């Protein structure tokens, strides 16, 4: 199934864990986009005092991501594999809007979206859309249209703290290798060499100036109040 | 101001800190006008 | 006795001995390996007051194997671990087909055991002062 | 100190904080936007916290409903 | 009144040790103001990536009984 | 009547339910536009705290829609089906402005508009217009002009709440299928598994840990204030 | 504000309502500074 | 204002007087709110 041309899909969801599908809420395109594009932004704090030659720029936060792509709808009859329909592209666009745009009275909002094509997998919401109608039948039925789309990114807050595995607050263990000293190991774990007598008391060490090269030590966290 | 009694807490809006500097100047000039009126 | 925050508990297929009136227990790395066996053996709605515990790998039965599937499989596995097993970090997921005819999909998960204690790890003498979220 | 700078124990690249209520840390799901603390001669000390909250699609405020930020 | 002779505010990168009732050394602002100053107030502001502190020096010559309202019924 | 070339029409209305026509308030074009264009915007709240890697995103609003198109007026005499008029395009533009632009003293406002061509049906208000005059007869009578137009979208407030069928506030019923449990069904209806003893008391169930597979249950709403 | 005593009448300029929202924020932060000074 | 007691001295910044007109409007609306509160 390497030889199969895969087509892009968009599915709508009801919950923020993406496990409860909206019924009849799946869109499949008939022509793939040419390309797609991502955007990444990191913000820093850059205040400095007058008279100085540089600032030590500080981390502030990471801004949300962005995806963009374009679509083409056409039912003229020159593309192999598809049929000409009596009403053209009317039902293709109406089903596409029901999935990505329309307000849902069960959840009091528009839908959660999952976008999958090949290696790509993206969760979020719609921000912007433009649709332009190009060709028509003599009675005013449209047969060609072009759409531009912008998607934002969604992370649930329980999953953000699990991805930022934030760790002087937690406990740690190491094994002593030959060449280790107690004040150098304390500096790499706490940021300061001065806690070496508290690490030695918590491990029952008397001759801490010579460590034996199979010992497993604990490193307790610092107290908070 | 020469007093920490007159500072306000800074809250910004993610609308995308220029507007933070304009509001802070307006609080500074109002409280100088109120102080000058109690002069003899 | 350094590695006491991984904890101790019941073996999954609990076995009862008669040479001593006890049920076998597991610890450390052994305990972690059995936790993984449990998680991927149960469906999302099977626990009573834990309606979101388990995995959805069964969704992919009776389907062809391609790039889109493989991407989806990896996502399912990684999220189940992030939500339910605080003691490990996945290293690599290798998905391959070993049979031209038999309907078999082979998935090999490799992982690393954490040296520092997670904020989601409910082990008795630790979570009391370290389990913030 | 003639060093030309302000002495701190670490680099000033990353600012961290903790909020403890009745002895323990507020859960890491709450986002604290801003912290202010003031002290002055002949006045009583005070502090303010700004926490992001409320969702129009749910019709509620989850942090306000918690027992963490209750008077007393 | 003598402690009200020179008054002002100094803003700088935050540290945890400046509290009302301490002395700081002030330099580079002219002979009229340079020297040791007594701190009468502190404001800590933490937001958007940084921690800064506003230190207040000197006293207000006014008495409690003169400036505060609603002392009496 | 497939073979008929349909022409775009605009009708003016007096009320917000679009049932009372303005007398002599219908415009029919003589040449169709080439294309038309829609615009869709959804707004979100994106405040986050410093130190974090993602923001907590909350739906805010759906903004009003927009339609745009262009027109051409020409009475030179080379288009089959039409006649040359003594005054050119003077009465065509004056009738077009009376429908879409002019203030109506009966309602103290300009008119409500319905725009229909083929599959298209749009209700709203005029926002913008530009008219440029191109050719003239020697005595100064114009015979060609071009117009650009922008239309906003109107929804009456009684119809907005009927389209947003907003539903823990209303009543619900289900039928028990084999494989259902009472705490899992309570979670999907209320968002929490803890209400299962109130659902069982409202239905008279004693053995709720085994449900029979033909029972119809009620799910009452949660109480307010 | 939690009081209708502190609202001002809205007058705009036809100069062709962004400036209306900035002036309304400055009145809000001044009156919060004046209220905090009467605390003990 | 109908009083010269409430005017502030004008200081501009050579940053290269639009911001001068915005700050002057904010001082005007604050002092009208303070005067209306002393009405019965």
């Amino acid at each position: 199934s390497e030889g199969k041309l895969e087509k892009l899909r968009i599915v709508a969801y009801k919950d923020s864990k993406f496990s409860d599908e909206v019924e009849n809420g799946e869109f499949i395109t008939l022509l793939n986009p040419e390309k797609y594009k991502f955007q990444y932004r990191v913000e820093q704090n850059e205040d400095q005092a007058s008279g100085t030659s540089s600032a030590p720029i500080r981390f502030n936060k990471i801004l949300p991501q962005t995806l963009e792509f374009d679509f083409l709808f056409d039912r003229t009859g020159v593309i192999a594999g598809y049929e000409v329909t009596e009403d053209g592209i009317i039902n293709d666009i109406d089903h596409f809007k029901k999935v990505v745009y329309d307000y849902n009275g069960e959840k009091h909002k528009p839908n959660y979206l999952m976008i999958t094509w090949g290696s790509l997998l993206f969760k979020g919401y719609l921000k912007e859309m433009d649709i332009e109608y190009k060709l028509f039948r003599p009675d005013g039925t449209p047969i060609r249209a072009m759409a531009t789309t912008k998607i934002g990114e969604f992370v649930e807050e329980e999953l953000r703290t699990a991805q930022e595995n934030n760790q002087p607050d937690m406990s740690h263990y190491r094994t002593v290798k030959e060449g280790d000293t107690l004040p150098l190991m304390t500096y790499r774990i706490y940021g300061d060499s001065k806690y070496y007598l508290e690490v030695a008391k918590a491990n029952g060490l008397t001759n801490f100036r010579r460590l034996k090269t199979g010992t497993e030590l604990i490193f307790p966290p610092l107290q908070k109040q | 101001p020469i007093e920490i009694k007159e500072l306000h807490i800074k809250i910004t809006v993610d609308d995308s800190e220029d507007k933070q500097q304009l509001v802070a100047q307006c609080v500074e000039q109002v409280l100088d006008v109120l102080k000058s009126q109690k002069e003899r | 006795k350094s590695k006491d925050f991984l904890g101790t508990g019941w073996g999954f297929p609990p076995e009862f001995e008669t040479s001593i009136g006890q049920v076998k227990t597991t610890s450390g790395v052994e305990d972690i390996q059995k936790s993984l066996e449990i998680l991927f053996s149960t469906k999302i709605g099977e626990r009573i007051m834990q309606p979101t515990y388990g995995c959805n790998l069964d969704e992919l039965l009776f389907s062809p194997i391609n790039r889109t599937l493989k991407t989806y499989v990896i996502e399912l596995i990684k999220n189940a671990i992030l939500y339910h097993e605080p003691r490990i970090d996945p290293e690599k997921i290798d998905i391959t087909q070993g049979n031209e005819i038999e309907g078999e999909l082979l998935i090999h998960l490799q992982y690393i055991v954490r040296a520092t204690n997670s904020r989601k790890n409910m082990v008795y003498p630790f979570y009391l002062e370290e389990g913030t979220n | 100190n003639n060093s030309g700078t302000i002495e701190t124990s670490q680099s000033v690249d990353r600012v961290t904080h903790k909020i403890l209520i009745d002895g323990s840390e507020i859960p890491g799901t709450y986002q604290v936007k801003s912290i202010q603390v003031t002290k002055e001669v002949n006045r009583i000390p005070t502090a303010r916290l700004v926490i992001l909250d409320g969702d129009a699609a749910e019709r509620d405020f989850k942090v306000s409903n918690s027992d963490h930020f209750v008077p007393g | 009144q003598q402690l009200a002779k020179t008054r002002g505010r100094i803003k700088f990168q935050g540290i945890p040790t400046v509290k009302p009732g301490v002395n700081l050394l002030l330099e580079g602002v002219g002979d009229r103001f340079n020297g040791k100053v007594f701190i009468t107030g502190v404001n800590h502001q933490i937001s958007e990536g940084n921690w800064t502190v506003d230190a207040q020096f000197g006293l207000n010559p006014e008495w409690f009984s003169e400036s505060e309202s609603n002392i009496h019924t």
